[PDB]
């Protein structure tokens, strides 16, 4: 086509979308990470993560107000991981990368798995 | 605003 | 912070919340704009209008799943912002200027009508 | 993935 485009379009509405998230507006959903609860937008949990996609296309998980992730999963790391989707940046120390690439590898959030493996080599 |  | 930044994050959450709306998955609300109906997701509307930011922190108005737009709104000016919202590109042509802008300024997205001005003055 |  001939559309003219706004660069920082897609960085503003992530921007917005984490303000949302802040002032707890339109959420829809709770996250359970054993004792821990986050409160999200489905639709931006579908947007990063192959996990939640599949979660929120099936017809009868679409209407759950909460989901409870295997016990496995360490809440720190889901936490580290929902404010990457809100924010682009990923908060990854040699004390969390471990839970981190696990949550990621299980959420399927691909781009995040392969930082954390280029992390982990370098220190090898 | 660009041309994409 | 020491975080780190995947620099096209945000334009893939943008695109695949482009593909949830184009397969009108988790659509929430219908925008009527006099005979043509547009469903979107309210948190991208809100995340790019003033207007529907407005309107969806309203504690009545938040609730509501269908939305009338005032009827001296152009359907093909809305449609254009929409997909706009959706992929950061606008469609402005010669033809449409007119109702983008009247459209943008109704929707209150600032970064669209000062687009829309310049363009205007320079075939001036 | 950089230095923001
Ligand atoms: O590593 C990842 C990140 C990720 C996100 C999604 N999300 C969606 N994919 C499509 Cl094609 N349309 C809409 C979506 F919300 C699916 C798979 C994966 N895998
Ligand atoms: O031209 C514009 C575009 C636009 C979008 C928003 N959106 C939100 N603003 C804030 Cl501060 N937090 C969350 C939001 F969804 C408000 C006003 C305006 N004016
Ligand atoms: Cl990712
Ligand atoms: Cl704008």
């Amino acid at each position: 086509d001939s559309c003219i485009q706004f660069t920082r379009h897609a960085s503003d509405v992530l921007l917005n979308l984490n303000r949302l998230r802040s002032r707890d507006i339109l959420t829809d959903v709770v996250i359970v990470v054993s004792r821990e609860q986050f409160r999200a937008h489905k639709t931006v949990l579908m947007a990063c993560s192959g996990l939640f996609y599949s979660i929120f296309t099936d017809q009868l998980k679409c209407n759950l107000s909460v989901i409870n992730l295997d016990p496995e999963i360490n809440p720190e790391g889901f936490c580290i991981l929902l404010d990457f989707m809100y924010t682009s940046r990923l908060n990854l120390r040699e004390g969390n990368i471990m839970a981190v690439m696990a949550t990621a590898m299980y959420l399927q959030m691909e781009h995040v798995v392969d930082t954390c493996r280029k992390f982990i080599k370098a220190s090898e | 605003w660009v041309i994409p």
